[PDB]
């Protein structure tokens, strides 16, 4: 989940941007 | 670019500043 | 008044912005 | 639910404040 | 300090306030 | 849990913090 890909991991900005509206 | 783990709050932060007046949905 | 489909986190800044400082809840 | 009024329709200030505490 | 209850929105304003830079868990 | 000590009951600073990262 978003979650787990940028708290246990890092995630970038396209990663975060899929959760856009 | 992201250089930290986004933790509880820090996720939905970040989401507010990265989608800006877009809006998001979260954690689904 | 409300023109827009406020989704995801739309609803949550729109209850926000209307209810001031009484605060509220949501979804339920 | 709120959700449901107010992203699949469109809802009014009215119907916003019913969830103010 | 506190004297008033945080219902709905308010805990999350709290916790908010009072973490800072922590970021914050809610409600679990 | 802590919507109940706050919300019900007044809560205090540190039992806020506890919920910090
Ligand atoms: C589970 O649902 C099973 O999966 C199949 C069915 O569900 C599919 C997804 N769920 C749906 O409900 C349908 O979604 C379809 C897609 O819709 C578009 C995206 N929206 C959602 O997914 C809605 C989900 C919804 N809510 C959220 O995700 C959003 C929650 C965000 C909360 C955090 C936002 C905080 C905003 C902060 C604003 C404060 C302003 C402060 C200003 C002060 C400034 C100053 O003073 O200067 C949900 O209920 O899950
Ligand atoms: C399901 O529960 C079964 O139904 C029967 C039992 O439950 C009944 C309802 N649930 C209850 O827990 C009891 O509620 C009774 C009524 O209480 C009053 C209303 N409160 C609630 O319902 C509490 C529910 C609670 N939480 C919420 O609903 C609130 C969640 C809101 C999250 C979004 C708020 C975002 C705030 C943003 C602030 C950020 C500030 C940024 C400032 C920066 C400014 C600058 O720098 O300039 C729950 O857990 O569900
Ligand atoms: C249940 O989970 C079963 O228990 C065992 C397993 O789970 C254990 C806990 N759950 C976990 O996922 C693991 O957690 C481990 C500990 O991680 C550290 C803490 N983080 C979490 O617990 C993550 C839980 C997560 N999310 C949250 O708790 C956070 C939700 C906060 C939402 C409200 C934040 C609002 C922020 C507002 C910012 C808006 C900015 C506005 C600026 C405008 C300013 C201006 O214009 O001037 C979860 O999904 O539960």
């Amino acid at each position: 989940g978003i979650v787990e890909q940028c708290c246990t991991s890092i995630c970038s900005l396209e990663q975060l941007e899929n959760y856009c509206n | 670019f992201v250089n930290q783990h986004l933790c509880g709050s820090h996720l939905v932060e970040a989401l507010y500043l990265v989608c800006g007046e877009r809006g998001f949905h979260y954690p689904k």
